[PDB]
């Protein structure tokens, strides 16, 4: 199980055209991942269309979550693909408790900078673009 | 401060786990050894008069211990909870999709075992990965254990690769050339290593036990397997050169092998090596080298597989050419389906690949093997199977009305068949394709009988 | 029936000289005459200073020479009286035409065959003996079949030489096997048996293998390639060890304890050299391509590609450690022979490492206890670059005096006995040791305490 936080191509829109979230999700689907996708504004049906080629691989592998805590519950990794401001205000202590360990955060947007000490102390492995 | 192993649990009751733990129990009567598996029918077979694998001498070893200090069970959780030492000896299948598809090992069962061990463990335990092809196995186990701590839970991770060859497993386990144990270079690691050494010292001299760190242990196994596979591909490459120039690869091999720096083992040319070890091992070595930006090393070892694939293709096309390039509706006997003699294991057997090349030409295959189960042959070859494949109960049935007899596995019984009787009922010209050199020395008699004999590394 | 009483060997080189010296030593009733066109080489064989360095060779030659062992420039008369004529000449790689840089040039073998016919009457056995026989017996037969005389009856055998240089005398006195190929005819078998009778003066019969000439040559070509492959295989693992924190010497120990693999020829190195291995694999690859066996050709080519990569990787580690500028930096090269206990430099990795560093403008000071100074100059010349960049040192402390780095390319035993504290005091800092042979293992703590940066193959 992998949580995808953010599906719009940037924050403050519901538009997904050529969003990097599509491509990252498809790379993980090719590995057999169970994606749980949360975005505050992209409509559920748009994500289904974007990840399809009535798609059987989408049926087996893709879940659309109504909130980010449901997406992360039992997840191995949280992948942030869209820089929605709400993502840096999440309760990461609660998320960590219900994740499988080791619990990874892959910050594809640098939105969690400055939370790194807090997140490491909580117990996450934090990986971000442009830094080790 | 040290640790004494009194109870062993082995997760995985396969060709590695079953025989290895049976020999441990046999050699260490004071150690309780419990082999566990998710596969219930396999566990039931281990507890029955008909073991789930064929290994010479294994039944006698199992029956001398089972129910005294050797146990086979589906209760994985209780075996772990009580164990001092937990072996992980499960399969790591090749990925069938994603990055490294068809090449890289899938660690999902190792990781699930590691997670299951944490769940069911308290206190101190040693966890040892034992397989023929360890691919970052110790590291993945440590990663799970480092991330899932409990108060007073103290798990140590060792690497202990298994060097046995199937078909000689019991002799190999009782007199190994060496035992290899990898552990951390810390006080905790050395205490765990010594504990595992003490198990092996019940029957292995100390000078034959090598100790190192976990990665050096796994890399040594990956390299040693590849050196073995390379000898076979090397002599097989010479077998093609012999066929093209009038030499005999068996005579050339003898001359080569008398150099004591080369040694005279693993120089038996063949249709091509099979087994769950060698191809998987070289593929993973190549993939690892590519990931480390060592493309020269990757393409060096890739030749071992490319040569094996060519050896198989060349053998099949000799058969098809000898049948003048049409084999539609021609009956062909396949003698031998196991990947080598004295096992029922078919994993990556050359017999699978030769059969499929002939099925692609429309041949009607009749397959005989003294130990491979019928249903396994059906699975390995899978409508085309329904149309073209028959599983014969005996080799005379497979050869009755056949155009060609193809020997793919070096079972000793094949050199003792009534070949005069076989010739009478074959269609002519009647071919024998000896892919194992098992019929050497019968060549005059077989030619006198009237066969066309073709063998690897001689023309 | 036929007893060999006089032997002539055409070619007084690393093969012909030691081989005939041992034959003479073990067969006192056989007269052995070694001949060569090279007069200065023959004169040296007849002097207190032999033309090659082989442990034990001087003692063997001096116990036989002038008694039943002779060295002469009179090729014609040695052939005329011989019962058995060995051909042990060099077959250099073609430098132009088809197979340039890869295929053997048989012109010297053919010239020997023509000279034998010109100087022979009656019955003689002609035996080709080399470390890399490439269609040698066939080319001799080709000449003999086309140049007949009444009553001239020349028989052609193949008898490949398995000795390794530096251990030639011990190898010749106790060979793992003797391999003799001859025709499967009555005359061919009579000839084979006559040569067997020579070797049986000191080699047990069960260690003598007999076959036909082609199988004999193919067996040698393949056996050499298997040996070269073991080295490239362990060298490939050495690169993997460097990248992952393992030690190739420990991995090699674990590998070699498998009795099906064996524990010999698993010593990782800067790369194999010598007049045998590269030439042998190149000719094997070329033969396979000519037979339309491209899969076999590219299989064996990897042995050479890996060896070339091993040398290149070692040189670039040196250059990287010097931060990618070596202009005007003094670098000591310790060891120029292709292995220890010989003065032979043919295809030595030391040549290639030196040339890579010369291409970077390094000032090389080269020391080797046995390679002649003039040979190093020739090996490193295409001249002006050698004049500017190459100094040949008479002792290793002079080579290291003011050096930035010490590069060990040959495993001479004396190198582990050097005074490295003295060497460090006069080197520029940081002072590097690049051990291309693993000869300094176990000195690593001492050398690091002294202050060296030690880099070795198969360990990072
Ligand atoms: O999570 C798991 C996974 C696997 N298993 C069991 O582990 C056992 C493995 O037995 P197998 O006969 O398939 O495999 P082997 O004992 O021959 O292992 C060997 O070949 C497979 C390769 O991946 C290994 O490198 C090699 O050691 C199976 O019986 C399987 O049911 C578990 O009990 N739990
Ligand atoms: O000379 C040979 C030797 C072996 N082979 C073939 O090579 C394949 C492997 O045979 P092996 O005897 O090595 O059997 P295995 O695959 O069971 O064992 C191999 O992998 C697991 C390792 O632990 C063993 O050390 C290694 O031998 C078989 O298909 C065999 O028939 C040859 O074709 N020629
Ligand atoms: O026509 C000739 C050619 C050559 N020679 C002599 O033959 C001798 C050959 O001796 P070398 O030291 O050069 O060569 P080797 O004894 O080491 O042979 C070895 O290396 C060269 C390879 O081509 C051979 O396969 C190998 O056996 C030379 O001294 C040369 O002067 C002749 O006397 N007549
Ligand atoms: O483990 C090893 C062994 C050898 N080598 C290197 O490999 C090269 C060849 O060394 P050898 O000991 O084989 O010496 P040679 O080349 O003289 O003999 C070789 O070719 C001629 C054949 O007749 C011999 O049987 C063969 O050994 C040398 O450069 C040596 O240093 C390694 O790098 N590692």
């Amino acid at each position: 199980k992998i949580a995808i936080l953010g599906f719009a191509f940037k924050k403050d829109t519901g538009d997904t055209r050529e969003s990097s979230s599509i491509y990252i999700s498809k790379y993980l689907m090719d590995e057999g991942a169970h994606l749980h996708i949360y975005d505050p504004k992209v409509p559920r049906e748009q994500i289904v269309v974007d990840l399809s080629h009535e798609d059987d691989q989408v049926s087996r592998l893709v879940t659309i979550s109504k909130d980010p805590y449901e997406a992360c519950d039992g997840a191995h990794a949280v992948v942030i693909c869209t820089e929605w401001d709400m993502f840096k205000e999440l309760d990461y202590e609660r998320i960590h408790k219900k994740m499988l360990k080791p619990a990874f955060i892959f910050d594809g947007r640098r939105v969690l900078d400055g939370l790194h000490n807090e997140l490491q102390t909580i117990g996450f492995q934090i990986e971000t673009i442009g830094k080790k | 401060h040290m640790f004494e192993i009194k109870k062993i649990c082995c997760i995985g009751a396969g060709y590695v786990g079953g025989p290895t733990c049976s020999v441990i129990a046999h050699m260490c009567p004071e150690i309780r050894v419990t082999v566990v598996d998710v596969n219930e029918s396999r566990i039931n077979a281990w507890n029955s008069p008909t073991l789930p694998i064929y290994e010479p001498g294994l039944k006698e070893v199992v029956e001398s211990c089972r129910g005294k200090n050797l146990f086979f069970s589906t209760n994985i959780d209780d075996a772990i909870k009580e164990a001092d030492l937990v072996f992980i000896s499960v399969n790591t299948p090749t990925k069938t999709y994603g990055m490294g598809k068809g090449r890289a090992a899938d660690l999902k069962y190792i990781e699930a075992c590691a997670r299951r061990i944490v769940q069911n463990s308290n206190g101190y335990k040693i966890v040892t990965e034992k397989s023929t092809v360890p691919v970052r196995a110790a590291e993945s186990i440590r990663r799970i254990f480092d991330a899932n701590t409990k108060p007073n839970l103290n798990l140590q991770v060792l690497s202990n690769p298994e060097f046995l060859a199937e078909g000689t497993a019991i002799k190999d386990l009782k007199n190994p050339d060496r035992v290899l144990i990898g552990g951390d270079e810390t006080p905790e690691g050395q205490r765990a290593v010594q504990a595992l050494c003490a198990v092996y010292e019940h029957w292995v001299p100390r000078e034959k036990i090598l100790t190192t760190n976990t990665w050096s242990s796994e890399l040594s196994k990956l390299a040693a397997n590849a050196f073995l596979a390379q000898r076979i591909s090397s002599i097989n490459s010479i077998s093609a050169l012999c066929e093209a120039t009038g030499a005999d690869v068996e005579e050339v091999a003898t001359a080569i092998g008398m150099d004591q720096r080369i040694g005279n083992k693993f120089l038996k040319a063949s249709v091509g090596f099979g087994g769950s070890c060698f191809q998987k091992d070289v593929l993973n070595l190549v993939y690892l080298c590519e990931a480390l930006n060592l493309p020269e090393v990757a393409r060096y070892w890739q030749q071992v597989i490319d040569m094996n694939d060519y050896q198989r293709r060349r053998f099949a096309s000799r058969i098809i050419d000898s049948l003048f390039n049409t084999v539609t509706d021609k009956k062909i006997a396949i003698l031998g389906f196991a990947f080598k003699k004295d096992t029922g294991d078919t994993r990556e057997s050359s017999s699978i690949y030769i059969s499929k090349y002939l099925m692609d030409e429309g041949a009607h295959l009749h397959i005989y093997d003294p130990k491979v189960p019928r249903e396994q042959i059906v699975v390995d070859l899978s409508d085309q199977v329904s149309r073209l494949v028959t599983i014969s109960k005996d080799p005379y049935e497979a050869c009755d009305g056949a155009h060609a007899v193809v020997i793919c596995t070096e079972w000793d019984m094949f050199k003792e068949l009534d070949y005069e009787r076989i010739h009478k009922k074959m269609l002519k010209p009647a071919f024998i394709f000896d892919g194992r050199r098992v019929l050497d020395g019968l060549h005059n008699e077989l030619q006198t009988i009237g066969f066309q004999i073709e063998t690897i590394g001689k023309k």
